[PDB]
């Protein structure tokens, strides 16, 4: 987060640091379905925003339908609509790689749908994603709004930290682990190898 | 149009008759719910 | 129902804002970072 | 090339009209029965 500058915007990057805060997982409305009792018909609509497509589009600000093309009143069908989850997290440079006595640097990561609940505050993490500039930096009237749209989130383990360490076991590894057992001095061999 | 329509595997007029039949038929193993309703009439039940 | 004058006209501004009707409608009216939904000077098609 | 002020801004009107550049461009700028192409108050996206 300290060596990430304005010359790396619009490129895929890997960032190291510590997770300092996570927000509440909220639903996001995509498609909404309705019912008209005067015609027995169901209607739908779609919604989109700027944080779902990597390229810039022309905005379409559609509205929430309460009324039919003739004027019939519509009932909202909450069970038939589609919702997708959302979360935001903040990353900061790890305390044992940061310069002593100096204030730290941080970066915002946006996660959606399946990557929404993978970490907790106070974790070592590695994130990969696109470093995006958003909106207009006051030219319609500080600078531009910058954030990472996450695609990969890796938990990492370090000494004196709440993330556990696990390894993938190969069948070859299993064979040695199981072979060692039969010999009746397992305790001594494992004990003498402890520091 | 600007409001498109979709087709779903449901029908409300069909299930309303089923609601009515249940409320004017159910005798648990006079009719149960229609006795609840007769107590409702005389101001002796609130839910 | 008054055709004798020779008058009604089309609305000049979008009526969605003055009819803050639904609870999600006034929420769809916002967004796009920090700005106010502006439909335009005369946006009604027959 | 002047970042010292703390300024350029986005154009407020569409530049297609003032740059009457092509012979078919000033013709695409008309139509829709009788009216003048009006893009809007501030129509530029980055």
């Amino acid at each position: 987060p300290r060596t990430l500058t304005a010359q790396h915007l619009n490129k895929l990057v890997s960032v190291e640091g510590i997770v300092t805060k996570t927000s509440l997982v909220r639903p996001k409305l995509i498609r909404s379905v309705h019912y008209a009792a005067k015609t027995g018909r169901f209607h739908y609509r779609d919604y989109t925003d700027a944080t779902t497509t990597l390229t810039t589009r022309i905005p379409t600000p559609a509205i929430y339908p309460t009324e039919d093309t003739e004027g019939n009143k519509l009932t909202t069908e909450y069970g038939y609509s589609t919702f997708i989850d959302h979360q935001r997290i903040t990353v900061q440079e790890m305390p044992e790689m940061a310069p002593a006595g100096q204030l730290p640097r941080s970066i915002d990561v946006i996660l959606d749908d399946d990557l929404v609940d993978k970490t907790k505050p106070g974790d070592r993490v590695n994130v990969v994603g696109v470093f995006k500039s958003l909106g207009a930096g006051g030219m319609n009237q500080i600078g531009f709004k910058t954030l990472i749209l996450g695609n990969t989130v890796y938990p990492l383990h370090a000494r004196s930290t709440g993330v556990a360490a696990r390894q993938m076991l190969t069948d070859f590894d299993i064979r040695n682990i199981n072979k060692l057992s039969k010999k009746k001095d397992i305790f001594d061999i494992l004990s003498q190898s402890l520091a | 149009a600007a409001l498109p329509s979709i087709q779903l595997p449901v029908d409300y007029n069909n299930l309303f008759n089923e609601i009515t039949d249940f409320l004017v038929t159910f005798k648990q193993d006079g009719p149960k719910y229609m006795a609840m309703l007769q107590k409702v009439a005389n101001r002796e039940l609130n839910s | 129902n008054n055709f004798n004058s020779i008058t009604v006209s089309l609305p000049r501004s979008c009526l969605s804002t003055i009819e803050s009707e639904s609870s999600m409608a006034n929420e769809s009216n916002i967004g796009d970072e920090s700005t106010k939904k502006n439909c335009g000077p005369d946006p009604y098609i027959i």
